[PDB]
């Protein structure tokens, strides 16, 4: 299949990571941040969206911490505060970008209707034809962090991104979004930066200098 | 166990 551009937008290790591709769609979905972070920063706006007994599966307003901006999530689960049994903590999955994060209901909102359009950006992957350098599955974090790097992870670095194989998503341990639910296979890609200076892609990066090996 | 994603912008 053809080449793709895009960004890595989340990381959580070489064999998944999250990409956003790179069009019309980063366009709408850059000017949908903008357009949520303006308007949930009105606490009139917010309370036309006051959220109330929140479920597993709804799709939210949050705040990310890291940069104040609003940004659309899934509830993946809900437990009791340890401290104060009163509240709830929830865990989120950002739909656009793919990373997750514990948050207060303090710091959500319902989703106005209209930001419901866009498609989810966040495409889950894993780099193709690599494994852990560990045999005893687990990454060490020097290679998550040279991944990081050869990505440039939620700096907009583009990347060309190509599908090369599929395969079936491993059991859930922990609770999950909805789509990684629906039975679809996990997109192995290849990658490659097309402004480094080198001919080879990250795998083939990242197994010569010693930081994963060859399937 | 590395599966959740990260941001840090």
């Amino acid at each position: 299949s053809k080449p793709m551009e895009v960004y890595v937008s989340a990381v959580a290790s070489p064999t998944k990571f999250w990409v956003q591709l790179i069009g019309p769609q980063s366009k709408k979905l850059a000017s949908m941040v903008q357009e949520m972070t303006s308007y949930y920063s009105s606490a009139e706006n917010r309370a036309k969206h006051v959220l109330t007994a929140p479920y597993v599966g709804q799709i939210v307003a949050a705040v990310f911490k890291f940069d104040e901006k609003w940004y659309r999530a899934e509830i993946v689960d809900i437990m009791p505060n340890q401290y104060n049994p009163k509240e709830q903590v929830i865990d989120l999955y950002f739909v656009d970008y793919g990373d997750s994060e514990y948050i207060s209901p303090a710091d959500i909102c319902e989703l106005r209707t209209d930001f419901l359009t866009l498609r989810f950006q966040a495409v889950e992957c894993f780099l193709a034809n690599v494994k852990s350098t560990i045999q005893t599955i687990t990454w060490p974090k020097s290679s998550i962090a040279k991944f990081e790097e050869l990505t440039e992870v939620a700096h907009w670095r583009k990347l060309i991104a190509r599908v090369v194989t599929y395969k079936e998503r491993p059991r859930a341990t922990t609770a999950v979004s909805a789509a990684a639910k629906e039975g679809t296979p996990l997109p192995g890609v290849e990658l490659f930066d097309p402004a480094d200076n080198s001919e080879l892609n990250i795998a083939d990066l990242m197994i010569t200098q010693g930081f994963a090996l060859p399937l | 166990d590395q599966g959740r994603g990260r941001r840090r912008p």
